[PDB]
């Protein structure tokens, strides 16, 4: 058979972003 | 018979008394005596088993039926000790710092035990009832125990650092572990020198009888702290040489083996059956 | 204190145990070296938690601490519903296991004495003189009926009799009828005149180790052994305290309340 | 709890007023200020003789002391059957002794709150914060459905509204039904929830000087003073104490067995 | 609840409700596995066991209910085997070299054996009936026997020589020694490495089976010459591959299991008799 057990943690998501950052042919004034 | 187990047995209560069946009883069975080494020492003889067994003969035990059977100590006769006769007498030296052990090995061979294996390193483990004990015998076992919460964290120790686990057992040949019923408890157990079982006490075994050379009364076969039962199985005697304690042993196994019953020894000479 | 008059067919009542747990309390009195076993910080919290497994809720349960078996008999203070001693076994001391088992098992109804002043007696086997402090050295001299002493002067203390030394507690029984000059240390021991009216059935003592050598009753000619004197053999302090907290149900079982009116205000737990 | 049908045709009993003098305690509380004034060491046994005269058998009162009103807050332990708080008015103190009041002459059904993780409210009326402490300084953030709050970022402590400073005892009231975000100084301070149940009949408040200015319930429509809220005018310490010995069958009077079945931790002083 | 009594049980040879579930099989019992070493070697798979429990599984037996036990030959097997599980299935592999010790394991495990110690040097021993056997077990059994005559002198030998002593077992991991019944015996035997035993067969093992991996029909589990029973627990199979041999075995473990029953001898309606 199956038992239930319990497990609350107390938890600390760290995280971040990226980014991409892609930049247009010519002399750079375009993204 | 498994299919007349549960069925009634009626017998009146006049009918006529059979005659004596000790002695066939004796021509029929099997008398094993435990015996520390120190013993045999102190007899310094070594026909000695010979003349135990031609007395027994006096006694009315067919030449073949008696055995002996010499164990070092308490401690390490408590490590898988075999019960193999019909029945067996032990002859326990008392030493008031061993109390607890005399008591463990009591505990263990003077009632029938019913033990699973222990995989401490995969499952948390609990007590469910007051016969629900922790078995563990070997070279030398430590036992340490994190009792756990309803969120499966130890109480009191951290269930992942075991220096902080709780020290039940340091270095024991054999130990038997009472822990709170209801609780998860993480084990960790030093497994290459020791086994450790779940193990159910049935009963009483009623063909092992200790007797407790010197002392006083100090067995605690039950771990309900309100309880000291002194079954008739479990008997004491003073001693000063251990020849007149053989000689005693030898004079009164009438009554030493009136108070145990054969249909108790079991196919396997272990102290307890186990379940894997 | 009125008859009560039953019938021998009213209905078994549910188990009052689980509100027993709920409504009451339990201190549990442990020497100073079963804290030094086992060395934690905390493990009076998680004792707690197991015995609110076991039923008790959080802070019903309250642990007190004593150096050992003499310190504690200085006037023990006994403060939950249901009290119970962890008293080590040590073959010395028997007497003072014995003296401390008797004086916290039962009750006692005690007087002041001064033994500067008058002479004491004592009336009957429930009577008693139970002496404790940091140090009780008492000498006594019996008199005759001409109130001079037998076997002691009464102006020479040098001759009376010695029936304690530097003990911290100590209940002397001496011959009933007759009048006796006592010689206490008053400046370090108090000396109570006091009668045994009957069982304290809310104290439990458990001897960890050892034989059953407790003699709570004067009498030679008896050794009760009550249900509330259990014995437990033991290796770790860790394994008596798991061993108490599981059965801690049949230890209460062996124990009842107080039952006794008090005209004394002193301090104790009450839920 | 079960119907209780009486006959309004029964017997006066006598007066238990010497029973319960005789089988309770009684507790006093009174400010240092006041035992520096008295300026005496043997006060104690002079009031417990005082009392033994008016009743009280000796050790039956026990005299307690606190700093002031403030210190006093902080968990309050309230020991003896019947305890009496001697209260000093101070006019710039007005909510804190009130706080206290309503601490004290009434019953909380409290639990634990754990803020830094879960956002509370109050669901009616009865519903109260208590918080105690060395320093309880509470900021509140009220939000609404979409978490966000009022008037406030749940992410910047410093736009959260400021609703207690440095207290040692502080009674919260928010409105109700809306969640909060809640920024106390937990290392000085516990704030627990709380719900009252009723008054607690075995605590009577003696204000010491001043005007009745006591308001012990948060509604502003009710400032009700009941019999256990007492007020005297003083200008000696040793009348106040003759005055509240001398009238202690009428503080008693106002006051009522607690009656309450707790699950709290607390000592007793009880006979 | 009667436990030390055989009651009659009676039963309608017309009752009706023959319901039945061999999943209770599944669920409460263990599966336990005996194989050789060379089968793993073969198989060469640091994961085959898991793979076997997922198999098994497929057949209805949970996780953790099959068990796998490797020994490293029949020979080294057969000291003092060990069976636990509720259902004990023995891939014992055939070599034509070593057929009588095959029978001899067979004979162990594939009945139950009630025994009682031997004290070789204190007593004589003989064999009551035709049930009664002499095992011994151990890393290197000899036993050599001299029969006596109702003189207690020897027949063919002298008590007081071993070198005349009639050998019967020599370097034996395992052996059951049977002789003529109701003759005295003095029995010579390398009790440092070897233990032997005086054993009565009670009947069968149910809930042991042995699968014989390779050639024809050999074991005779029977002393009596006459008779060479093949009982239902007695499989065997052909084999080129071990893979092959443990497919085999999970397919077929429905069957196997039929072939079996639970150790009659191992539940409580059997307690008070031998053994729980
Ligand atoms: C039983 O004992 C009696 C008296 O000792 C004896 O006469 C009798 O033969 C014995 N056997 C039976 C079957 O009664
Ligand atoms: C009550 O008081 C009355 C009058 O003082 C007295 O007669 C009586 O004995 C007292 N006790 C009871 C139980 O009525
Ligand atoms: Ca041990
Ligand atoms: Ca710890
Ligand atoms: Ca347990
Ligand atoms: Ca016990
Ligand atoms: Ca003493
Ligand atoms: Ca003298
Ligand atoms: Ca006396
Ligand atoms: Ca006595
Ligand atoms: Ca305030
Ligand atoms: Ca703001
Ligand atoms: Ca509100
Ligand atoms: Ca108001
Ligand atoms: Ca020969
Ligand atoms: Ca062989
Ligand atoms: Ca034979
Ligand atoms: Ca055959």
């Amino acid at each position: 058979l199956w038992k239930e057990m319990q497990y609350n943690r107390d938890i600390t998501i760290r995280f971040k972003f990226a980014s991409s950052i892609v930049k247009s042919g010519g002399l750079g004034y375009k993204w | 018979q498994n299919y007349g187990i549960n069925l009634p047995i009626t017998g009146s209560m006049d009918t006529a008394y059979a005659n004596s069946t000790q002695e066939e009883t004796f021509l029929t069975s099997t008398l094993c005596l435990y015996y520390p080494t120190e013993a045999a020492t102190e007899i310094n003889d070594n026909s000695w088993k010979d003349t135990l067994s031609q007395l027994f003969l006096t006694k009315g035990w067919p030449t073949g039926s008696v055995y002996f059977k010499e164990y070092t100590d308490i401690a390490s006769f408590s490590v898988d000790p075999q019960l193999y006769c019909d029945y067996n007498v032990v002859l326990m030296k008392y030493d008031a710092t061993l109390q607890l052990d005399m008591s463990e090995l009591a505990d263990l061979i003077l009632n029938e035990w019913l033990c699973n294996p222990m995989d401490i390193t995969l499952y948390y483990y609990q007590q469910t009832d007051e016969a629900n004990k922790w078995i563990s015998m070997g070279s030398s076992c430590t036992i340490k125990v994190c009792p756990l919460n309803t969120q499966t964290l130890g109480i009191g120790c951290l269930t992942t650092d075991t220096a902080t686990f709780e020290e039940v057992a340091t270095a024991e040949k054999l130990v038997i572990t009472d822990v709170v019923d209801g609780v998860n408890h993480k084990l960790d157990v030093t497994t290459a020198t020791c086994t450790i079982r779940n193990c159910k006490k049935l009963g009483p075994r009623e063909n092992v009888a200790v007797i407790q050379v010197g002392g006083s009364d100090v067995l605690d076969i039950t771990a309900d702290p309100t309880t000291a039962p002194q079954t008739e199985r479990m008997m004491r005697i003073n001693w000063k040489k251990w020849w007149q304690v053989f000689y005693t042993v030898v004079d009164y196994v009438n009554q030493i083996i009136q108070a145990m019953s054969k249909r108790s020894r079991s196919l396997n000479s272990a102290a307890f059956y186990y379940r894997i």
